[PDB]
C-alpha cells in the first residue's frame, strides 16, 4: 500500500522516535557495557509493559517512564496528542484480540 | 463528467443522475445507477474517481445498516451526513484519499427533507437544491432563476427536466438517460427516468 | 553579463560639506578566493564627478573605458561645457536600463560622487536600472551593515565636515571588514572638494580581536 | 534576505605531529553564506583531556557528532580505568561519520596524545573513511595551502617549529580563503598537556603582497 | 492559486468598551462557483464565548468540531466555564498537533470572561501562533482590505450598538471588495446581559 | 466577467457586467465591459481586459478607415474577420481576447464570437466570460426569436444578474446595449443589488 | 466511540499524516503563509550580567499582523531566550524548554543552568533536522556567571560576548561591532542595545514597533516590556465614527444570557 | 538567473474633486527588506493640469515618466498646444501596450483637471488598460485604502446618508488619514507624504511626515 | 472531437461532418459547417485546432479560386489534393504549423470520384472511405464490415446512417446534426441533413 | 562510453616577471573528463616573436581566441612598423573575451617582453577582465598552489631565481591537481630573445611525501 511510502521526511523519524532512543541507548550500552545492558533493560522494559491497562484504555506506564528517564523530561509528545483523548476507540475485546495477536 | 442534482421541497427531497458509465471515449455503460440507498429513508447520490466512488459509498452504506441493526433505529439524515464527512476527511487527510463527490438526500419525520452537498474535501454544506460534475454550472442557473422554497413534487420535476434539457442542449457529453427519485415521509419512491432519445 | 565571475565587495559614499567621499575595497574575488588583491574600484570621471562600482570587473571596466572615452571627446570639443555629475548619473542609468531590457545587463552596482556649483551629488545606479539620489549610499553588503551607522549619524547630524565623513566611513569599512567574508583589508578612500577628484592610497583597517581571548 | 543558509564552519583546519604531541591550529570564522556569523568561534572542540578534534563542514552536524563522540569515549574511558586512545577516538569519530554519511557532513580531524603510540593525527572526512598522517589540512581553505604544507613539511619538526608551520600555513589560507578569516587558534597537545594560544593581529604571520605599482 | 482562496472567507472580531464582537461572512464556494449563502463559520464555545474561523472550510469544520469535543471534555472534568485565554491555549494547542502538515485556518476568537466579564479577542495562525491585541483581529482571504478599514474606523471605549454600527461598515466594505468573499455578513454583538445576532444586507455579487 | 448578446427579431440585444478582478481583489466595479467600435458596431470584452481594448480600438480605427476609403459602412462579418486576422498573427504570444462583434448591416443583425484562439463563428445566442455558464442556461431557457423588446432586455438583466450571482468574479452593473438598423441605444445600467432587489 | 475496525492504539505524538493533502492541493493549482515575526533580536554580556532586547512587530506575509509582539521569552527565574523566525515555533520551543527546565529545578532543588538550557535546546534542533525554525538567543546568569548563546535552527549553538537574529539583524551586529566595550555598565549595556534594536527598526522591513529589554544579572531580574516607543500612529485628522442606523440588518436576534 | 524585476514598494492615490485633482504618494523606496531611500515621491507633474503617480519597478517607472514628457514636447511641438489629460491617458494607454510582451511593472494614476474644470482620475494596470475613476489607490497598500475611499467618497454601504459634495479640506484629511493607517499596517509605506493638489490656479506640494519604519 | 466522414462510390462521394463548435464545455454552436467549397467539384473537410482550420482551409480555397480564374479550368482533384498536401507540409516544417485534419473529396470527368485522407502532417493517401476524429475509431470497422466497392448512393447515406447510430451510442459527446453532402458528376449536392433529437 | 567530453585543457599557467623580461611556464596534461587525451601538449602559445600566452580552459576556445589575436597583432604590427607591445596583446585578448564571455570560457595569462615597458605579465581570466600582475597562476591545478607562490615569491628575482621558482610551483601544482600532470615546460622570455626548456622525469622537482610508516 501507498502507506508505506512516508508522507513526510520526518515523518519516520519522528513516529518511531521513543524506539530508535532505545535502540540507540541500546547500541550504545552494547558498545561500552557489553550485550548484558541491552538485554536487562529489555528484560526491564518487557517486564513493567506486560503489566499494564487493557488496550482500550489508556495507562500511565510510570515504572516504565522511570527506567527509560522520561519521568522527569517532557516533549512534545507528551503535550501535543492525549493518548487519553483519543477521540477514536475501538471495540475492548477486538484491541485485547488485536494485542494478543490474534488479529 | 458525472452529474448529480438534488432538489428540496416542503416535504419532499427530488434526485436524479444520469446513467453513464464511460471509460476513454466508449460508454461501457448505460444504465449505470449512482443512487446507493443508505437506509429506508436516505440515499446517497456519489461520483468521482473510478474505484473511490464504490468502495466509499458501500463502505458507509454497510456502516449505516450496521447502526440500524446494532440501535434498531435508523440514522437522522443529519447523522449520517455528519458521519459520511468525518469519514471522507479522515480517509482524506490520509494515505488513502477517496476523491468522491457526494450528495446526501433524506427525510426525516422531525426535521422533514434535507440535502447535503459534499465535495472531495469533505465540506459538508446543506442546501436547499445542489448539483455535482460540469453539469452543475450550466443548471445551476436555471435552478436559481426557477426555484421556489414552497415548490410542489410536480413543478420539482419539471424543473428537473428544464435543467436535463439545458444539459442536453449545451452540454458537450451526451447523458440521454437520467434516473429520478424521489424520498418521502414513506420511503424513497422511484420515478420514471427521464429519457432523451 | 550572466555569470558574475570576479566580483566587487561594496562601496560606501557620503556627502558632506565641500564636496562627497566614496570608499571601496582593494579585492575582486572569483569566488570565495580572493585571487585578486590590488585592482582599483574607483575611477576619475573629471574633476568633478567620481565613480565606484560593485559587481563584475569585466563590466566596471568597460564603464571606465566608454566614460573615459566620451569625458575626452568632450574636452576636445573644447566648447565650455562640462558632464556634470547629474548628467553622468542620468547616462549610467540610461545604459543600465537599456542594457536590461536587451537581457544582458551589467553586473555592477554603481556609486556616483561629485561636487558642481556648490553643490554634492550621490548617485546610485543598480543593475536593473533603479536610480535615486541619497545622503549616504552603500551597495552589496554595505546597505545592511554600514548604511544603518551612516543613516543614523546623519538623521543626527544633517551636515557632516570632511574629517567627520571620513571618520564614518573608516569606521564603516572596519564594520564591513569584520563581518562581511568578501571584504578586504585594504580600502582606497576616494574625495571630490571643490579642488578637484583625490583619490588616497591604499588604508587599511584598525582590527580588533579582544573578544577572541574574552571566550 | 539572506536567511535559509545552514550555518557551515567553513575552516581550514590543521594538524602536524611533532616527537611527542600533535599541534592543532584552526581558523575562527564562520560564515553563513557570505555573512560572517562568528568571527572569533573556537573550532578546537577537546574530546577529552589530551584528545582535541577540528570541525570542518556544517556547524550543527560537526557538534553533534563531537558532543556524541564525547560522550561515548568518557563513558568507554571511565570504563575501561585508562587514558583513552586516540585511535579509540578516530574510530568512534569514523563509525559515526560513516553510518550518517547520508545524513550529515562533517570533515573532522582528530589529533592528540596517549601513552602507547604518543601523538597521532587522524583524519575522518566526508564518508566516514579513517587514516593517520603525519600532517592533515581539512576545510574550504586547505585548497590553497596543499602545495605549501607538502613544500615546507619536513620530518622531526619541534613543538615550537610544528606551530609556527602551522601559523604560517593557516594565515596563507585565511589570507586566500574568503570563508576563513579571523585569528589562529592552536592547541599543542603533549605528556604534559595542551597548551593554548590564540595569534590575533600582527601576531599572525604576514606575507608580503606582489603591490605592484601599476595596478 | 492559495489554499485559503480555494474556499474564501472572512472573519472579524473586535473590541468595545464592556463588550465584544465578532462578525463573519455567509458565502461557500469551490474556487469561483457560489454553493451556499448560509455557511457558518463563527461557533459557540461557551455562553460569552465565540470562535470565528476563516479558510478551508473543511478544515473550519473539522477543526471547529474537534475543539469542541476537547472543550466538552475539559468542562465536564473541572466543572467551570472555560477562559478565553485557555480556550486559546486549546486552540494553539490543537493546531501545534498538527504542524507539520496544518490545518488551513486561521481561528479568531472573541468573548468575555465569564467571571471578571472582560473583553477578550485573538487571532491564531496556520500553526497556532496566539495574538492579543486590544483594537482587532481580522482573518481571512480580505485581510489587507479589513485591516485597513479597522485601522480607519476603529475607537477606544465603543459603545456596543455603535461598537456593531463600526465593525458591520469594516467588514461590509472590505468584503465588497473581495470577489472569493461576502454574500452576506454575520455580526454577534457579545454583552454580559445579552448576546445579539445580527445578519446584514450586503451586494449578492 | 460575463457577457450576454443574442439576436432576436427587433435587433442584436448585448448586455455584461462591471466587474475587474485582479486575482481575488477587486479592481473595479464600474468598468465598461461593451466597446463601441463604430455608432453601428459594438463589442464586447471579456478575459484580458488591456488586449480586447485595445485590439477593438485598433478594429474601431480601421473600420473608420474602411468607411472614409470605399465611402460604404463595413459590414459586422467583415469587421470580425478583421478581427480575427489581427488576433491570429499574434496566435501564441499569450493574448486572452474574448469578444462579440454585434452589428446590423445589409444582411441584417450580425452577431459574431471572436476570441484570441483564432476561431469565429457566427450564431444566435452567445456569451464569453468566466460566468458565461450561468448566463448560458438562464438566456437558453428563456431566450426565443419571437420576444418583444422589453422581454429581451428583462431576459439579458435576468441572465447577467444569475451569472454575477453564481460567479465570484462577476457583478457590479448589468450594462445592457440593443442593436437596430438605426444604430446601437444604450438601455440601461443596472446595479447588481439593486436587480437582488427587484427580483428577491 | 470509533465506528469499526480501530485495532491499534492511540498514538500519541505529533501526526504527520497530512502531507498528501498538501500534495494534491499544490498538484491542483501552485501554502499559505504563517506569521514569520520579522525580527531583531540582540543580546549582550556587561560585567553584571545580560542584558536582551527585541523588537514588539510580527509580520505575517509582507503585512503587519501584530504591532506589539513579546519576543524574549520567559526560560527560568534567571534564564531568558529571545525568538526569531516562525512565531508559534519559537512559542512552543521556549515554552517546553522552560518547563522542562523547571522540572529539573524542581528535581535538583538549585537554579537551573544556562548551559543545560542551551544544551537541551539544540539537541532539539538538531533532532528536528531545521524543521523548526527557531533562532534563539539565551541568555542568563547562573552560578558560573553570565552567559549568552546564539542557537539557530538546525541546532549549531556559539557563546559570544554579543550575538543579533533576525533579518534585522545585520544593522544590530553593525551598532554592536562600532560601539562595543567589554565590561560595559548597566546603563551602558542597556543604551548599547537599545541603539542596535532601533537601528535595526529603522533599518529593515520586518522590523518596527518597539523595543523590548531583559536586563538579568546575580541580583536582579529587571523585564521592560515597553522600554522604548520609537514609532508611533499618527493624529487622526478626519472623524469617520459611524452613528446609529448607518447600516441596514436583515434579521434580529436578541438573546438574553442569565446572570 | 536574471530577473528584469523587482519590487521597489511605493503607494499612489488619487482623489477627484469639482475644482481639484489631489494626486498623493509615499516616499519609502525600499528594496527587498531594506529601504534605499526615504525621500522619493512618486509622484511626477507633467503639466499644470495633470500629474502622474508611478509604483512599483523603479528603473521601469523612470523611464516612463521620460518617455511621457518627451512624448508631451513632441506633442506641443507638432500640435501647438498642451496634452490634455484624457490625450495623455489615451497615450499613456497606447505606451504601456506598446511593451504587451515585456511588460511595464508600473502602477499609473493620472490625476488633473479636464478640459471642463473638473478632477479627472485615470487608472492604469500594467498591461495599459485604463478607464476614468472619481478616487482611485495604488501600489502595494492599494487594497488597504480602496476600502475606505469607496466608504467615505462613495458613501457606499452607508444606509441614510447626506451625499455631500466632496470638499478639498476634507479630501486632504481623508488622504492623510488613509496613508497614516497604510504606514500603520504596510512596511513599504511611511516616511512621508507628498500631496500633489491640481487645480485651476496650479499645483500645489504638501508633505506630511510618516512614521517610519 | 470534431468527426469528418467520407465514403467513395462508383460515380460518387459521399461526405458528412458534424455540426458542434464547443469551447470548453458549452456548445457555442451547433449548425457549425466544416465543408469548405474549393471549387464546383471539390470539397475540402477540414477539422483541428481553432484558428488553423479556418485559416488553411480558406487559403486553399483562395488558391484553388485563382488557379480557375487564371487558367480558366479548374484543379484535378488529385492536383487539389497534392497542392494542398504540399502546402500543409511547408507550413508544418516552418515556424507557423498548421494544426489541420483534412479530408479532401472531389469528383472527376476522367478520373471519377476521389477521397483524399491527409493528417495534421500532411501524409496525403487516397482510399475508398476515411474518417477523422475520435469517432473514426468506432466508425471505420463498420465502414470494414459493411463496405462494398459498388456500394448504390442510397446504401452508402444507409452505411453513414449506421456510422452516425454507433456515434450516438457509444461516442462520449453528442452530435445529433451531421451535415451530409454528395459529388457527383453534376457538382455538389447538398443532402438532407441527419438529426438524432 | 566516456565521450561527448569537450576537451579542457586543465592546466596549471604560471607566468612570473624578473627584471628586463618575464619566466612562462605550464604543464602538458590534457584531460577529457578523466582520460588523458594529451600528455606532451604545448601549452605556451607564442603570439609574436616576444610575445607568448598560457591556455587555460576550453582547448577548441583558446586555441581560436590565441589564433585571432595573433593574426590581429601581426596585421597591427606590420601597420605600426614596430615590435608589438604586450600591453597591446593583452588588450585584444581582453576585448576578444569579453565580447563572447557568454560563448567561450578562455582563462589566458599573456606575458612577454616589449622594449618600452620590459617584462610585463597580464592576466585575462574568464569574463575578460585585465589586470598587470607580478606573477599570475591560472587553471584547475593554480588553487593548490596560491599559499605557495603568496609564501615564496620575492622582488626582484632573478631569472634563474623565477625559472626555479616556476618550476617547484608548477610541480607541487602536478603533484596534487589530478586534472595537470606530463612535463613542465618553460619559456623565459627576455630581450635577447625565447628559450624554452622542458623538465621532464627527475627534472621535475620531487617534494617528499610524509610517508608515515603506519600508513
Amino acid at each position: 500500500k501507498n502507506e508505506l511510502l512516508p508522507s513526510h521526511p520526518l515523518e519516520l523519524s519522528e513516529k518511531n522516535f521513543q524506539l530508535n532512543q532505545d535502540k540507540m541507548n541500546f547500541s550504545t550500552l552494547r558498545n561500552i557495557q557489553g550485550l548484558f545492558a541491552p538485554l536487562k533493560l529489555q528484560m526491564e522494559f518487557k517486564a513493567v509493559q506486560q503489566v499494564q491497562r487493557l488496550p482500550f484504555l489508556s495507562s500511565s506506564n510510570l515504572s516504565l517512564d522511570v527506567l527509560r528517564g522520561n519521568d522527569e523530561t517532557i516533549g512534545f509528545e507528551d503535550i501535543l496528542n492525549d493518548p487519553s483523548q483519543s477521540e477514536v476507540m475501538g471495540e475492548p475485546h477486538l484491541m485485547v484480540e488485536y494485542k494478543l495477536g490474534l488479529l | 463528467m458525472e452529474y448529480l442534482i438534488g432538489i428540496q421541497g416542503p416535504d419532499y427531497v427530488l434526485v436524479a443522475s444520469d446513467r453513464v458509465a464511460a471509460s476513454n471515449i466508449v460508454q461501457m455503460k448505460d444504465d449505470h445507477d449512482k443512487m446507493f440507498k443508505m437506509s429506508e429513508k436516505i440515499l446517497l447520490l456519489c461520483v468521482g474517481e473510478a474505484g473511490d466512488t464504490v468502495q466509499f459509498a458501500e463502505y458507509i452504506q454497510k456502516n449505516v445498516q450496521l447502526y440500524k441493526m446494532r440501535n434498531g433505529y435508523e440514522l437522522s439524515p443529519t447523522a449520517a451526513a455528519n458521519f459520511t464527512r468525518r469519514n471522507l476527511a479522515d480517509c482524506l487527510r490520509s494515505r488513502t484519499p477517496y476523491h468522491v463527490n457526494l450528495l446526501l438526500a433524506g427525510y426525516d419525520e422531525h426535521e422533514g427533507p434535507a440535502l447535503y452537498y459534499m465535495d472531495y474535501l469533505a465540506a459538508l454544506a446543506k442546501a436547499p437544491f445542489a448539483a455535482h460534475g460540469y453539469g452543475a454550472f450550466l443548471t445551476l442557473s436555471i435552478l436559481d432563476r426557477y426555484y421556489t422554497p414552497t415548490i410542489s413534487r410536480e413543478r420539482a420535476v419539471e424543473l428537473l427536466r428544464k435543467c436535463l434539457e439545458e444539459l442536453q442542449k449545451r452540454f458537450i457529453l451526451n447523458l440521454p438517460t437520467f434516473s429520478v427519485r424521489i424520498i418521502d415521509k414513506n420511503g424513497i419512491h422511484d420515478l420514471d427516468n427521464i429519457s432523451f432519445p | 553579463t550572466q555569470n558574475p565571475m570576479v566580483t566587487g565587495t561594496s562601496v560606501l559614499g557620503v556627502k558632506f560639506e565641500g564636496g562627497v567621499v566614496i570608499a571601496a575595497d582593494m579585492l575582486g574575488s572569483y569566488g570565495s578566493l580572493a585571487r585578486f588583491r590590488n585592482i582599483s574600484r574607483i575611477m576619475r570621471v573629471n574633476n568633478s564627478t567620481m565613480l565606484g562600482a560593485s559587481g563584475d570587473y569585466a563590466d566596471f571596466q568597460y564603464l571606465k573605458q566608454v566614460l573615459g572615452q566620451m569625458v575626452i571627446d568632450e574636452e576636445l570639443l573644447g566648447d565650455g561645457h562640462s558632464y556634470s555629475p547629474r548628467a553622468i548619473h542620468s547616462w549610467l542609468t540610461r545604459a543600465m536600463y537599456s542594457r536590461r531590457s536587451k537581457m544582458n545587463p551589467l553586473w555592477n552596482t554603481m556609486v556616483i560622487g561629485g561636487y558642481a556649483d556648490g553643490e554634492s551629488f550621490l548617485g546610485y545606479v543598480d543593475m536593473l536600472g533603479v536610480a535615486y539620489e541619497a545622503p549616504s549610499l552603500a551597495t552589496g553588503y554595505g546597505a545592511y551593515l554600514a548604511q544603518p551607522l551612516l543613516r543614523e549619524v546623519l538623521e543626527k547630524q544633517p551636515v557632516l565636515s570632511q574629517t567627520e565623513a571620513r571618520d564614518l566611513v573608516e569606521r564603516c569599512m572596519r564594520v564591513l571588514y569584520y563581518r562581511d567574508a568578501r571584504s578586504y583589508n585594504r580600502f582606497q578612500i576616494a574625495t571630490v572638494t571643490e579642488k578637484g577628484v583625490e583619490i588616497e592610497g591604499p588604508l587599511s583597517t584598525e582590527t580588533n580581536w579582544d573578544i577572541a581571548h574574552m571566550i | 534576505d539572506w536567511e535559509s543558509r545552514e550555518v557551515s564552519t567553513g575552516t581550514t583546519i590543521m594538524a602536524v605531529q611533532f616527537d611527542g604531541g600533535v599541534v592543532l591550529g584552526a581558523d575562527s570564522r564562520t560564515t553563513t553564506g557570505s555573512y560572517i556569523a562568528n568571527r572569533v568561534t573556537d573550532k578546537l572542540t577537546p574530546i577529552h583531556d589530551r584528545i582535541f578534534c577540528c570541525r570542518s563542514g556544517s556547524a550543527a552536524d560537526t557538534q553533534a557528532v563531537a558532543d556524541a563522540v564525547t560522550y561515548q569515549l568518557g563513558f568507554h574511558s571511565i570504563e575501561l580505568n585508562e587514558p583513552p586512545l586516540v585511535h579509540t577516538a578516530a574510530s568512534l569519530f569514523k563509525e559515526m561519520c560513516y553510518r550518517y554519511r547520508e545524513d550529515l557532513m562533517a570533515g573532522i580531524i582528530i589529533a592528540g596524545w596517549d601513552p602507547q603510540e604518543g601523538g597521532q593525527v587522524y583524519s575522518v572526512p566526508m564518508g566516514g573513511m579513517m587514516v593517520r598522517q603525519s600532517f592533515a589540512i581539512g576545510g574550504s581553505g586547505s585548497s590553497y595551502i596543499y602545495g605549501y604544507v607538502d613544500a615546507t613539511y619536513r620530518e622531526g619538526m619541534t613543538k615550537e617549529e610544528c606551530l609556527q608551520f602551522t601559523a604560517n600555513a593557516l594565515a596563507l589560507a585565511m589570507e586566500r580563503d574568503g570563508s576563513s578569516g579571523g585569528v589562529i587558534r592552536l592547541a599543542a597537545i603533549a605528556e604534559s598537556g595542551v597548551e593554548r594560544q590564540v595569534l590575533l593581529g600582527d601576531q599572525i604571520p604576514k606575507f608580503a603582497v606582489a603591490t605592484l605599482p601599476p595596478a | 492559486m492559495s489554499i485559503m482562496s480555494y474556499n474564501g472567507g472572512a472573519v472579524m472580531a473586535m473590541k468595545g468598551k464592556n463588550c465584544v464582537a465578532i462578525a463573519a461572512d455567509r458565502r461557500f464556494g469551490i474556487q469561483a462557483q457560489m454553493v451556499t449563502t448560509d455557511f457558518q463559520k463563527i461557533f459557540p464555545m461557551g455562553d460569552r464565548l465565540y470562535i470565528g474561523l476563516a479558510g478551508l472550510a473543511t478544515d473550519v469544520q473539522t477543526v471547529a468540531q474537534r475543539l469542541k469535543f476537547r472543550l466538552n471534555l475539559y468542562e465536564l472534568k473541572e466543572g467551570r466555564q472555560i477562559k478565553p485565554y485557555t480556550l486559546m491555549s486549546m486552540v494553539a494547542n490543537l493546531l501545534y498537533e498538527k504542524r507539520f502538515g496544518p490545518y488551513y485556518t486561521e481561528p479568531v476568537i472573541a468573548g468575555l470572561d465569564p467571571k471578571t466579564f472582560k473583553p477578550f479577542i485573538c487571532s491564531l495562525d496556520l500553526i497556532g501562533c496566539p495574538m492579543v491585541t486590544d483594537d482587532f483581529v481580522v482573518s481571512g482571504t480580505c485581510a489587507e482590505q479589513m485591516y485597513g478599514m479597522c485601522e480607519s474606523l476603529w475607537e477606544p471605549n465603543m459603545d456596543p450598538d455603535h461598537l456593531f454600527e463600526t465593525i458591520s461598515q469594516a467588514m461590509l466594505n472590505a468584503v465588497d471588495r473581495d470577489a472569493v468573499s461576502g454574500m452576506g455578513v454575520i455580526v454577534h454583538i457579545i454583552e454580559k446581559d445579552k448576546i445579539t445576532t445580527r445578519t446584514l444586507k450586503a451586494r449578492m455579487d | 466577467t460575463t457577457t450576454l448578446a443574442f439576436k432576436f427579431r427587433h435587433g442584436v440585444i448585448v448586455a455584461a457586467d462591471s466587474r475587474a478582478t485582479a486575482g481575488a481583489y477587486i479592481a473595479s466595479q464600474t468598468v465598461k465591459k461593451v466597446i463601441e467600435i463604430n455608432p453601428y458596431l459594438l463589442g464586447t470584452m471579456a478575459g484580458g481586459a488591456a488586449d480586447c481594448s485595445f485590439w477593438e480600438r485598433l478594429l474601431a480605427r480601421q473600420c473608420r478607415i474602411y468607411e472614409l476609403r470605399n465611402k460604404e459602412r463595413i459590414s459586422v462579418a467583415a469587421a470580425s474577420k478583421l478581427l480575427a486576422n489581427m488576433v491570429y498573427q499574434y496566435k501564441g504570444m499569450g493574448l486572452s481576447m474574448g469578444t462579440m462583434i454585434c452589428g446590423w448591416d445589409k444582411r441584417g443583425p450580425g452577431l459574431y464570437y471572436v476570441d484570441s484562439e483564432g476561431n469565429r463563428i457566427s450564431g444566435a445566442t452567445f456569451s464569453v466570460g468566466s460566468g458565461s455558464v450561468y448566463a448560458y442556461g438562464v438566456m437558453d431557457r428563456g431566450y426565443s426569436y419571437d420576444l418583444e423588446v422589453e422581454q429581451a432586455y428583462d431576459l439579458a438583466r435576468r441572465a447577467i444578474y444569475q451569472a454575477t450571482y453564481r460567479d465570484a468574479y462577476s457583478g457590479g452593473a448589468v450594462n445592457l446595449y440593443h442593436v437596430r438598423e438605426d444604430g446601437w441605444i444604450r438601455v440601461s445600467s443596472d446595479n447588481v443589488a439593486d436587480l437582488h432587489e427587484k427580483y428577491s | 466511540m470509533a465506528a469499526v475496525s480501530v485495532y491499534a492504539p492511540p498514538v500519541g505524538g505529533f501526526s504527520f499524516d497530512n502531507c498528501r493533502r498538501n500534495a494534491v492541493l499544490e498538484a491542483d493549482f501552485a501554502l499559505p503563509k504563517v506569521r514569520k515575526t520579522g525580527t531583531t533580536i540582540a543580546g549582550v554580556v556587561y560585567k553584571d550580567g545580560i542584558v536582551l532586547g527585541a523588537d514588539t512587530r510580527a509580520t505575517e506575509g509582507m503585512v503587519v499582523a501584530d504591532k506589539n509582539c513579546s519576543k524574549i521569552h520567559f526560560i527560568s527565574p534567571n534564564i531568558y531566550c529571545c525568538g526569531a523566525g516562525t512565531a508559534a515555533d519559537t512559542d512552543m520551543t521556549t515554552q517546553l524548554i522552560s518547563s522542562n527546565l523547571e522540572l529539573h529545578s524542581l528535581s535538583t532543588g538549585r537554579l537551573p543552568r544556562v548551559v543545560t538550557a542551551n544544551r537541551m535546546l539544540k539537541q532539539m534542533l538538531f533532532r528536528y533536522q531545521g524543521y523548526i525554525g527557531a533562532a534563539l538567543v539565551l541568555g542568563g546568569v547562573d552560578v558560573t556567571g553570565p552567559h549568552l548563546y546564539s542557537i539557530y535552527p538546525h541546532g549549531s549553538t556559539d557563546k559570544l560576548p554579543y550575538v543579533t537574529m533576525g533579518s534585522g539583524s545585520l544593522a544590530a551586529m553593525a551598532v554592536f561591532e562600532d560601539k562595543f566595550r567589554p565590561d560595559m555598565e548597566e546603563e551602558e549595556a542597556k543604551n548599547l542595545v537599545s541603539e542596535a534594536i532601533a537601528a535595526g527598526i529603522f533599518n529593515d522591513l520586518g522590523s518596527g514597533s518597539n523595543i523590548d529589554l531583559c536586563v538579568i544579572s546575580k541580583n536582579k531580574l529587571d523585564f521592560l516590556r515597553p522600554y522604548t516607543v520609537p514609532n508611533k500612529k499618527g493624529t487622526r485628522l478626519g472623524r469617520y465614527r459611524c452613528e446609529k442606523g448607518t447600516t441596514a440588518v436583515l434579521t434580529e436576534k436578541i438573546t438574553p444570557l442569565e446572570i | 538567473r536574471f530577473s528584469p524585476y523587482v519590487f521597489n514598494g511605493g503607494t499612489i492615490l488619487a482623489i477627484a474633486g469639482e475644482d481639484f485633482a489631489i494626486v498623493a504618494s509615499d516616499t519609502r523606496l525600499s528594496e527587498g527588506f531594506s529601504i534605499h531611500t526615504r525621500d522619493s515621491p512618486k509622484c511626477y507633474k507633467l503639466t499644470d493640469k495633470t500629474v502622474i503617480g508611478c509604483s512599483g519597478f523603479h528603473g521601469d517607472c523612470l523611464t516612463l515618466t521620460k518617455i511621457i514628457e518627451a512624448r508631451l514636447k513632441m506633442y506641443k511641438h507638432s500640435n501647438n498646444k498642451a496634452m490634455t489629460t484624457g490625450a495623455i491617458a489615451a497615450m499613456l494607454s497606447t505606451i504601456l501596450y506598446s511593451r504587451r510582451f515585456f511588460p511595464y511593472y508600473v502602477y499609473n494614476i493620472i490625476g488633473g483637471l479636464d478640459e471642463e474644470g473638473k478632477g479627472a482620475v485615470y487608472s492604469f494596470d500594467p498591461v495599459g488598460s485604463y478607464q476614468r475613476d472619481s478616487f482611485k489607490a495604488g501600489g502595494s497598500a492599494s487594497a488597504m485604502l480602496q476600502p475606505l475611499l469607496d466608504n467615505q467618497v462613495g458613501f457606499k454601504n452607508m444606509q441614510n446618508v447626506e451625499h455631500v459634495p466632496l470638499s478639498l479640506d476634507r479630501a486632504m484629511r481623508l488622504v492623510k488619514d488613509v496613508f497614516i493607517s497604510a504606514a500603520e499596517r504596510d512596511v513599504y509605506t511611511g516616511d512621508a507624504l507628498r500631496i500633489c493638489i491640481v487645480t485651476k490656479e496650479g499645483i500645489r506640494e504638501e508633505t506630511v511626515s510618516l512614521r517610519k519604519d
